[PDB]
């Protein structure tokens, strides 16, 4: 539950611009200044822009910052495949006096055409019903970019207790591929009618479905 | 030269205590305001504290307060994070980060100017976790109507709870190599892993023909055989 909304993912092919948006309110960005970061594949952050609009030395005019009302915007020209990497905003908010950044946006510099994934949902099997556990896995595969959102739901509510998902990473055949685990005791398994997976992807989405009746 | 090296971090257990340093270099430390901000894995920033150049000024997110507290030493060029009653949701990569430059002009005015963070450390990894050596339960992932599709059925092996990387899998032992997906482990709270690895087969195939994961843990030296068939 990120202060400041950026969306989780934009993409564009080399030689491309894209924007990536910083959505907050009136207590952050609409009355403080913003800071934008590069958070390249393992590294620390690195300062992009500060002061809504400037650029640290060493950072290229490709770079570049605006700002309106509550929200601000990034701006990447000439897109490299070295400028992949997670974008993050942020600035102080006034109510919390506190930091407080965007969710990251992942920059994919399209090296493929864009892919689907494939979504599997397993119940728990009796086994592990017999070692008082129950394990649904959700399992994502043949997807690109690398970003996915998962949500899970019990009878159609949301179910936020209990979920690991991990970050996507690269199969042998160059698609991106990852996992959603909800961990359940057998009570509360039995006890619903219906868990969901719901996978979205670049605008779409897939949901699954699994019943302890089944 | 200009840097930041944090240090302290490590593996400690629930309820323990661990106290973070940040040595600043190439620059004059006692001039700038500093930062913690932290990193869970595959996870966004998150702020933890800050402090003004002389020590007197400081703010923190509120789930840290009593907990953590930030200071520093201009004596010695570090900054500090002493973190007491450490749990699972502390698990992160903890980077220090320079902003506020407060300075003389040449006519003796006080200047100041805020830069965001600016300056990044390379991040020291704080784990909070009693996971040690263990090996997987090991469970079967059955084919069944809704892990189907046409001719096309997935079905695998879910590998539980072991600690440390890594497993491997084969499936009858190495004979079946195609349309056999293991995917990456997930590193649960707990700082045990699980990992799941399924394989496509055909529909047709699921009476006749057996499939078997071996699951193969070193560290643990525990290996696994498991038969996966569909449910009655």
């Amino acid at each position: 539950q990120s202060v400041l909304t950026q969306p989780p993912s934009v993409s564009a092919a080399p030689g491309q611009k894209v924007t990536i948006s910083c959505s907050g309110s009136s207590s952050n960005i609409g009355n403080n200044y913003v800071s934008w970061y590069q958070q390249l594949p393992g590294t620390a952050p690195k300062l992009l822009i500060y002061d809504n609009n400037k650029r640290p030395s060493g950072i290229p005019d490709r770079f570049s910052g605006s700002k309106s009302g509550t929200s601000t915007t990034l701006g990447i020209t000439g897109l490299q495949t070295g400028d992949e990497a997670d974008y993050y905003c942020g600035t102080w908010d006034s109510r919390l006096s506190a930091v407080v950044f965007g969710g990251g946006t992942k920059l994919t510099v399209l090296g493929q055409p864009k892919a689907n994934p494939t979504v599997t949902l397993f119940p728990p099997s009796s086994e592990e019903l017999q070692a008082n556990k129950a394990t649904l896995v959700c399992l994502i595969s043949d997807f690109y970019p690398g970003a996915v959102t998962v949500a899970w739901k019990a009878d159609g509510s949301p179910v936020k207790a209990g979920v690991e998902t991990t970050k996507p990473s690269k199969q042998s055949n160059n698609k991106y591929a990852a996992s959603s685990y909800l961990s359940l005791t057998p009570e509360q398994w039995k006890s619903h009618r219906s868990y969901s997976c719901q996978v979205t992807h670049e605008g779409s989405t897939v949901e699954k479905t699994v019943a302890p009746t089944e | 030269q200009v840097q930041l090296v944090e240090s302290g971090g490590g593996v400690v257990q629930p309820g323990r205590s661990l106290r973070l340093s940040c040595a600043a270099s190439g620059f004059t430390f006692s001039s700038f305001g500093m930062h913690w901000v932290r990193q869970a894995p595959g996870k966004g920033l998150e702020w933890v504290a800050v402090i003004s150049f002389d020590g007197s000024i400081k703010y923190s997110v509120d789930s840290v307060k009593g907990r953590f507290t930030i200071s520093r030493d201009n004596s010695k060029n570090t900054l500090f994070l002493q973190m007491n009653s450490l749990r699972a949701e502390d698990t992160a990569v903890y980077y220090c980060a320079r902003d506020r430059l407060n300075y003389y002009d040449s006519s003796g005015y006080y200047h100041y100017k805020y830069y965001g963070m600016a300056v990044w450390g390379q991040g020291t990894t704080v784990t909070v976790s009693s996971a040690s050596t263990k090996g997987p339960s090991v469970f079967p992932l059955a084919p069944s109507s809704k892990s189907t599709s046409g001719g096309t059925a997935a079905l695998g092996c879910l590998v539980k709870d072991y600690f440390p990387e890594p497993v491997t899998v084969s499936w009858n032992s190495g004979a079946l190599t195609s349309g056999v997906h293991t995917f990456p482990a997930v590193l649960q709270s707990s700082g045990l892993y699980s990992l799941s690895s399924v394989v496509t087969v055909p529909s047709s195939s699921l009476g006749t023909q057996t499939y078997i994961c071996n699951v193969n843990h070193k560290p643990s030296n525990t290996k696994v055989d498991k038969k996966v068939e569909p449910k009655s």
